């Protein structure tokens, strides 16, 4: 059934597009945390030692 | 061109 | 003749070569930005990376996607699904 | 370059790269490279990134190896504006955006870093540099702490 | 099965 094949592929393709969006946002946010953790840790320790 | 995040296959 | 793996590999090669990969990807990220989806997902992802970042991953994404799937506006989801199906209808034979 | 960078900064580079080296093969493609640099506080235009990859891309793979990443980021970290980092840090402490670092803020940061510190020790950290006597640290006071050298 | 694309 061509329509069953197309509907399934449409659903799997949609999942992929969305998973990719999530993947990139996940990568983006993850960079933000490391950068934020690095800054806070640096300046906290600097503070705790002043 | 498609990123690894694209899990179609 | 053609098995599922071949068919899907062929569907994706054509999706990218036809340029429809970028058109759909772009349309989607534009619709998702319009409805503030990214920011909620950013907070969700950032909130879920917490309480404890356990830095070997990605078990967590499996939990975030479901609500994120539901969190997509019906307008965006239906619109994008319509584009995808349109591309497939043009490419599948018989 | 080895002497110029602090032990803290060398680790910062190593961790940024490792976090996004998904294959664990010592290489980053464009996407992985973009966020790895963002992890070090560098947001570069797409064109500028392609130039960086291409400048060191011997193979034609369009990948960056760690040893080039280390040199490249090392130079950039030495060019960091000291005051901008401090102000950015302040905003991270002041997540509630009250314009001042409360004890709640400092305690929240202390928990994230897994610091074992008594409330009194935290209260003291504020008292020692609280110039207004408002029990909280504003931006200028925060800078004063970090600029002492 | 037997499906054909392009
Ligand atoms: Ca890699
Ligand atoms: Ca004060």
């Amino acid at each position: 059934y061509r329509k069953d094949f197309i509907d399934t592929m449409t659903r799997e393709l949609y999942d992929a597009f969305l998973h990719e969006r999530l993947y990139l946002i996940y990568m983006d946010s993850r960079a933000e945390l490391k950068r934020n953790s690095t800054l806070k840790k640096k300046f906290f320790e600097k503070w705790q030692a002043s | 061109l498609p990123t690894v995040g694209f899990d179609f296959i | 003749t053609m098995d599922t793996a071949q068919l899907k590999s062929q569907i994706q090669q054509y999706l990218v070569e036809s340029g429809n990969y970028e058109l759909i990807s772009n349309e989607l990220k534009a619709r998702l930005l319009q409805e503030g989806w990214v920011d909620k997902v950013k907070d969700l992802t950032k909130s879920e990376m917490n309480i404890n970042e356990s830095t070997n991953f990605t078990q967590i994404l499996s939990t975030v996607e479901p609500k994120a799937l539901e969190m997509v506006s019906d307008s965006t989801r239906e619109t994008v699904l319509k584009q995808i199906r349109e591309f497939l209808e043009e490419i599948v034979d018989t | 370059l080895n002497s110029e960078l602090l032990e803290e900064q060398k680790q910062e580079i190593y961790e940024a790269f490792s976090l996004f080296d998904m294959n664990n093969d010592g290489f980053l493609d464009y996407h992985e490279l973009k966020v790895a640099m963002k992890a070090l506080g560098f947001e570069l235009p797409k064109r500028e990134i392609l130039d960086l990859i291409d400048e060191y891309d011997s193979e034609g793979r369009h990948l960056m190896k760690y040893d080039d990443f280390y040199i490249v980021m090392g130079e950039k970290i030495l060019k960091r504006d000291p005051l901008d980092e401090i102000k950015r840090a302040f905003q991270l402490f002041d997540d509630d955006h009250t314009g001042k670092i409360s004890i709640k803020n400092l305690r929240r940061v202390a928990k994230e870093l897994g610091e074992t510190l008594t409330d009194e020790e935290l209260r003291a950290m504020i008292e020692e540099f609280d110039l207004d006597g408002d029990g909280e640290i504003n931006e200028n006071e925060f800078i004063a702490i970090c600029t002492d050298s």
